[PDB]
């Protein structure tokens, strides 16, 4: 997160960190056994880390659970990043409390102008590299489809949306992928791609989770 | 460098590199990356040539 | 056309050469006043050359008519090449006869396996460079969209089909763009793109004209 603020410990209780020796992506806990992430975050040997604040320090509220299976979207497009959505099953059910909590899936898609919360442990700089250890948060609005396409001509499918600021200075960044965009208490987005970070006219592009509610529901039902 | 290079079949051709890489990227001007570690980056520039592999 | 054969003078009467001082693309005459080409063939100062065989010799049946206007598809995407279709109005109606004839638009899409006629004055070599200069023809079937997407993972939209041969050897090539793919007497495709020419597992990709009949119709009626 570039331009953000320190969330506070466990204030984003659905935020998970994905670990393979190091933090590589985020994800969002949607029930006690399943995490939503980006399909480009696919890796073998994933451990989900819940309850986290400083990811380099065990602070006593963490739960570390290995992934037992990963389900990348059947139509995930590697070249275009269309259908950038993945399901990860926890090998043991997480214990849900005030600091490790599931996040609701949308019943309806979010509209342009709606304010969302974006979070992650990614880079804090739009030029150079500084990685926070504590979780960062960004309040950013959904941008019109029109605004998104004009920023990224020919790159925006119906399974994407832009959120953030055309002026620059406030965005998600590398290390934030897979993590939540939550608006009105529903998981409306997944941190996906951009050109650089927090650059003028280069807003963040996110997976439009509302298009995936029925594949999520049926997939978890039979796995 | 470029491995996968499709081109329109006009004169001149309009070509781009659809290689996904990590580095991004001096020769390239328009380069989109996923927000993971490492990033997955593409050059979405369209040119005359390819380049070679 | 790589791996084709010399058509025979004026045996493909709907075929046109687009000229801006040199042949740069092909096109298809669909009525006395309108040509169908690719959107990527868009160029200012276009002259339509009808009734051609050798594009370097005036042979006595040609009609040269300047474009009065070009209309690129509103949803044409120069990045993905989706909606690669352009309409070109002729400044004066062409005289239709045996050697200059329009081609029927499709009333349904063509299913995979259908044999089609593909033509142009493009490169005849898959490595180097040799231009005909008479019109070359190629008989080639439409490939399944499954084979198409397998050949070009992530690159194929609902507005595209592949045709040709996965073995390589026979294909369209540079200079063939905008030209006809005609199957059972109907314009089913527009020469568009590929990775090289006549390469193994890299067949030609064509604009799926059957998706556009209604736009074509309404655009001609109003311009």
């Amino acid at each position: 997160i570039v331009g953000g603020y320190t969330c506070g410990a466990n204030t984003v209780p659905y935020q998970v960190s994905l670990n393979s020796g190091y933090h590589f992506c985020g994800g969002s806990l949607i029930n006690s056994q399943w995490v939503v992430s980006a399909a480009h975050c696919y890796k073998s040997g994933i451990q989900v880390r819940l309850g986290e604040d400083n990811i380099n320090v065990v602070e006593g509220n963490e739960q570390f659970i290995s992934a037992s299976k990963s389900i990348v979207h059947p139509s995930y497009n590697s070249n275009t990043l269309n259908n950038d959505i993945m399901l990860i099953k926890l090998k043991s059910a997480a214990s849900l409390n005030s600091r490790v909590a599931s996040i609701s899936l949308p019943t309806s898609c979010a509209s342009a102008g709606t304010q969302c919360l974006i979070s992650g442990w990614g880079n804090t700089k739009s030029s150079g590299t500084s990685y926070p250890d504590v979780l960062k948060c960004l309040k950013a609005p959904i941008l019109s489809d029109s605004s998104c396409k004009s920023a990224y001509p020919g790159q925006i499918t119906s399974n994407m949306f832009c959120a953030g600021y055309l002026e620059g200075g406030k965005d998600s960044c590398q290390g934030d992928s897979g993590g939540p965009v939550v608006c009105s208490g529903k998981l409306q987005g997944i941190v996906s791609w951009g050109s650089g970070c927090a650059q003028k006219n280069k807003p963040g592009v996110y997976t439009k989770v509302c298009n995936y509610v029925s594949w999520i529901k049926q997939t978890i039902a039979s796995n | 460098c470029c491995d996968f290079c499709p081109c329109t079949r006009s004169i001149p051709p309009q070509c781009q590199c659809t290689d996904v890489r990590e580095k991004c990227h001096s020769a390239c001007k328009s380069c989109l990356c996923t927000r993971s570690f490492p990033p997955q980056c593409r050059c979405y520039d369209i040119t005359d040539f390819c380049y070679p592999s």
